[PDB]
């Protein structure tokens, strides 16, 4: 006459796979992903102000090409430039075009 | 025991509308021991048996919809569906499971609000087959009208009946969310062929008038 | 809608410390690195029996 | 693949004794309690208990101690729940449900399809199926009547009409008899060109019927 | 585990201990039951919840940057930024998958040493009422009922209320 | 700690042990008294310092580097510059971070074993004769004056010459 | 190590045992021998072939690079290239140490682990058949032959079978 006492943990029926140390894979009850690896597929207008370029490069807003002008002295914290973008006006390079387009956008 | 009880008993709620039930045990059901609440929730379509949304008061069941949670604590819970869809007609059940007995609550039906549809109604004379058989059937139809509440009334030469009929009513139909009954009255052959006039009177919120519908043996 | 991290692919979230969805970004950022998933453990050892 | 495959349907007599049995697989039987629910027609679940299933201990729900003894065998990764002196109140549908812990603290995740026992001094008996024979629409139908046990299937023209069917849940009479009956909207205009046929199964008699309804 | 109780003594976990992570069962003279351990699994999960708070604390913020893609090829200086770049992505790659490993080898290692602190526990308070059956299982040689199981685990257990009998029965 | 000891089955430290990390405290028939155990001491100690001295060992040694400050906006090549400087320093200050997180569970972990191993030292040198209270204590089941606890403390009790005493008053 | 068995209460290794990493030594009335204990070797040695084999995985392949030396003097760009590659080299540099020195720690603590578990399972086992010495070494208080250190050795020591006799020899 007397009585047994056990001590013991808990268990799933399948838990989840992480790396340690010592082993490439082991089962533990629960692990959290650290990595994210997906998005919406789209820019949020908040907190930050977006100007979405579209047919205008940054470049072409400064210099004032016509069809751009509506982008006059307007502001951004990120200027989205756009893939269908395009010149219109006179055909022109710039030395350095990188680094205007960056010190500008800056 | 521990008693649950849950509230309303039946809840009405419009597609992609939000619907909200509740629950009270009799007794807490929170553990300061273990800081969870010893609570789930469970939805129960006809004919098959219950399926855990919720448990510890507020964890959902894997592969549930996130459209699901609930919370509360103690004896105050609450099962929210925050838009409702088609298959989420069905019933709903609280169960506590911090002490032996196990106890449900009653259970709340949920079904699709609709705008008010009337009842259509047919009657049926008993066939002469049956009638062979010493007995009759006849048969009150009331198809697809909403809600669900609808008063059947059998005339037998105008002295009204009770006692001597039986209702049954469809589960809300998945296509248009109305409902449908049969009643049927019964007598032997002998009273049967005694009176004329068998009639069966509709009382529903879709039908202005009450609709009798009726034939003469 | 609001986001404070954002890629040219679109938003991120930035609860996690990683990200591999690009390595531009613009705002508070998850730092971006080659794996695609990285478990951190947050129970024991599983241990299922029979 | 968590599983719990319950006992068929069983039909007995007022102080009678039933047992049925519930077979578990997927998971490691002796880690998880056993429970028995059952739920009367139309009404809410009632716990009868449970058993402890790697020791075998139960207790029962007071209102069951009397005639209730729920079993395992562990070799057979099984549990058996047996009910003595039966009564019509007992009539209802008998689910084996795994604790989601033993020692019952714990919600249900995975409940058995049930197994309805249905308790009256009734006898097997077959269904007599008679017509319910015919604005713009009219309804026909059929009258399955003074049968025993449930349950009964119906179908219209063999499977192939089954838009504006309503087949009705069964009602039990003072005999004792459950009576059913089944309906559909069909177009006047049908009538007397479209044959209408419907189909009626009560496997506890062995009957399968199938009768034409006409004006 | 390091410490060899989760994984080692303790042969396996418990699937149906679903209100803890740590707990007791026991059989005595009025059946048997099960309850978990509080202050142990609280202890492990505080652990784990700091560490992760860390880890997930404070991602930096940047703003103006280097280009990444480019759409000519330039030489040296676009070598230069693609190499910064590739370069660095390699060794936060490498900080991240160091990172995870070192945790998890370490949220391992505090699980097993928080059963094992446990069971530590549980035998100090059993004093020589007990023995270690050697499976994370105490033998008990007094009677012992429900309220006597209890108060071992919550920690009131009066070792020399039972010990005439408990000696007595270990030893004679 | 993983050990349980420091901050576990020991209540709390002694604010009065000032010439030792770890030691003895005692009640006999000739009172009461304390020591430091100057082995595990010194173990913690060891272990500290030969870490702290891997830690403090040889910054490295840079020269000519690159410019760190501007005073005019020049574009590309200035952010280039900017952005190698800020991505070395995230990184080392990661390092640092990293560096003292790890060390400083280190040093936790292994203080809580030095007091583990202290007392699981003891208990074996006590064998039959005493009994673990709980609480980082020993109740020694046989008279033991202060020669005898100094016995202990300098690892050559004898527990053979206590061992029928000490049965007798157990059991 | 943090578990206080090797370099601890085990006074020293064994140069003689040459089959295994942790095992047996015993004496009884059949004489003195050795046995690897095969179960806890292993376990050290799957960690440790686990841990080196994560540490020599998947080496990085790179091609076109920058240049890294240089015989113009240049200024500007050549110092930024010049100090990028210096810097990678001391981050990586970093990492090497620091990656070998937590290793080399974790390797010296598992292993003192593995030979503390062993010890703790005999012990269980052994009941209160035996008394633990205090210098890896268990006194079995009963007569036990080779078959009965086999037993304890392949864990089929059965302790009720000797708790009488051994008892009697204790107490
Ligand atoms: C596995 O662990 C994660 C991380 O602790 C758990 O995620 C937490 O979930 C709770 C409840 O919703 C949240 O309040 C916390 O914010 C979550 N933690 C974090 C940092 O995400 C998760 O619940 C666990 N998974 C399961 C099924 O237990
Ligand atoms: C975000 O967008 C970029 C650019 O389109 C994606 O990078 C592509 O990845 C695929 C799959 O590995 C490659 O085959 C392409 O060559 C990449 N495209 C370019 C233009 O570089 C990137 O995969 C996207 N990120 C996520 C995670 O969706
Ligand atoms: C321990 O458990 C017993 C039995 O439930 C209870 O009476 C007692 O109050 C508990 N001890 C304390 C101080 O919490
Ligand atoms: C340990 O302490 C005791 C009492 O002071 C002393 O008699 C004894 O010589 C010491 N042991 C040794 C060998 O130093
Ligand atoms: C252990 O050794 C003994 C003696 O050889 C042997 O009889 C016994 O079967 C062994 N135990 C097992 C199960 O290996």
């Amino acid at each position: 006459p007397g009585a047994t006492l056990c001590l013991g943990h808990h268990a799933v029926p399948n838990g989840t796979l992480v790396k340690t140390i010592t082993d490439d894979q082991i089962e533990v009850t629960n692990a959290t992903e650290l990595v994210q690896s997906s998005s919406t597929g789209k820019i949020c207008n908040n907190p930050h102000r977006i100007l979405d370029g579209i047919d205008c490069t940054l470049i072409d807003a400064l210099l004032g090409d016509p069809h751009c002008d509506v982008f006059q002295n307007e502001t951004w914290d990120l200027f989205v430039e756009r893939s269908k973008a395009f010149s219109n006006c006179y055909p022109y390079d710039v030395p350095d075009y990188a680094s205007l387009r960056s010190l500008v956008a800056s | 025991d521990i008693q649950m009880t849950q509230s309303p008993d039946s809840l009405a709620v419009s597609l992609g509308e939000r619907a909200t039930i509740n629950c009270k045990s009799s007794q807490s059901v929170f553990s300061s021991s273990t800081n969870k609440n010893y609570l789930a929730w469970y939805q129960q379509k006809p004919g098959q048996p219950p399926k855990v949304l919720i448990y510890w008061s507020s964890t959902r069941e894997s592969g549930v919809p996130d459209r699901f949670s609930a919370s509360g604590s103690g004896t105050d819970f609450t099962l929210t569906i925050s838009s409702l869809q088609a298959a989420d007609v069905a019933v709903y059940y609280c169960h506590q499971y911090y002490t032996a007995p196990w106890t449900f609550g009653q259970g709340t039906k949920v079904e699709i609000k609709r705008t008010v549809a009337a009842p259509s109604v047919f009657i049926f004379p008993p066939s002469d087959e049956q009638l062979k058989s010493g007995t009759a059937s006849v048969v009150c139809l009331l198809n697809n009208f909403y809600p669900r509440e609808a008063k059947v009334q059998w005339k037998v030469d105008n002295a009204l009946q009770s006692g001597n009929s039986q209702e049954s009513v469809t589960e809300q139909d998945s296509k248009d969310s109305t409902y449908s009954l049969s009643s049927t009255l019964t007598l032997s052959k002998a009273d049967y062929e005694k009176h004329k006039v068998y009639a069966c009177e509709v009382t529903h919120q879709g039908l202005s008038s009450p609709v009798t519908k009726s034939f003469n043996r | 809608c609001i986001s404070e991290c954002i890629t040219p692919n679109g938003s991120i979230p930035n609860d996690k410390p990683f990200q591999n969805v690009n390595k531009i970004t613009y705002g508070a950022c998850p730092k971006y690195v080659k794996q695609n998933t990285l478990k951190l453990a947050t129970g024991m050892r599983n241990v299922p029996e029979k | 693949q968590v599983q719990l495959v319950q006992s068929g349907a069983e039909v007995k007599k007022p102080g009678a004794s039933v047992k049925l049995s519930c077979k578990a697989s997927g998971y490691t039987f002796t880690a998880y309690s056993m429970h028995w629910v059952r739920q009367a027609p139309g009404q809410s679940l009632e716990w009868l208990g449970w058993i402890n299933t790697a020791i075998g201990n139960t207790q029962y729900s007071q209102k069951f101690q009397d005639r209730v003894t729920i079993t395992r065998d562990t070799s057979a990764r099984t549990s058996y729940m047996e009910l003595s002196s039966l009564r019509s109140g007992d009539t209802a549908v008998y689910f084996c449900a795994r604790g989601a812990s033993w020692d019952a603290r714990g919600w249900s995740g995975y409940w058995g399809k049930g197994t309805l026992v249905t308790v009256s001094s009734a006898s097997t008996k077959g269904p007599s199926v008679f017509p319910l024979a015919p604005g713009g629409t009219a309804a026909l139908g059929c009258l399955v009547k003074d049968y025993f046990p449930e349950p009964v299937t119906v179908s219209w023209n063999s499977g192939a009409l089954t838009s504006g069917v309503h087949t009705f849940p069964a009602v039990l009479q003072s005999s004792g008899l459950y009576s059913l009956s089944s309906v559909v909207t069909v177009p006047s205009s049908s009538l007397g060109t479209q044959t209408y046929i419907c189909n009626v199964n009560h496997k506890p008699s062995n009957t399968k019927v199938d009768k034409r309804v006409e004006p | 585990g390091l410490f060899g109780a989760i994984a080692g003594f303790i042969e396996n976990g418990w699937e149906g201990m679903i209100d803890g992570w740590y707990g007791f069962r026991h059989q005595n003279s009025e059946g048997t039951g099960q309850a978990a351990d509080l202050k142990s699994t609280q202890a492990a999960i505080d652990q784990i919840n700091g560490k992760l708070n860390r880890v997930i604390e404070k991602t930096n913020e940047k703003f103006h940057q280097i280009e990444k893609e480019f759409s000519e090829v330039e030489g040296r200086i676009q070598d230069l930024e693609k190499y910064v770049e590739d370069t660095k992505i390699d060794l936060w790659s490498y900080n991240a998958e160091l990172l995870v490993a070192l945790e998890n080898q370490h949220t391992i290692d505090l699980t097993d040493s928080e059963m094992n602190k446990l069971f530590e526990k549980t035998g100090r308070q059993l004093r020589e009422n007990a023995e270690d059956m050697g499976n994370g299982c105490f033998k008990i040689y007094h009677k012992c009922d429900n309220a006597c199981i209890e108060s071992i685990r919550n920690g009131t257990y009066d070792h020399d209320v039972y010990r005439d009998e408990a000696l007595n029965n270990r030893f004679q």
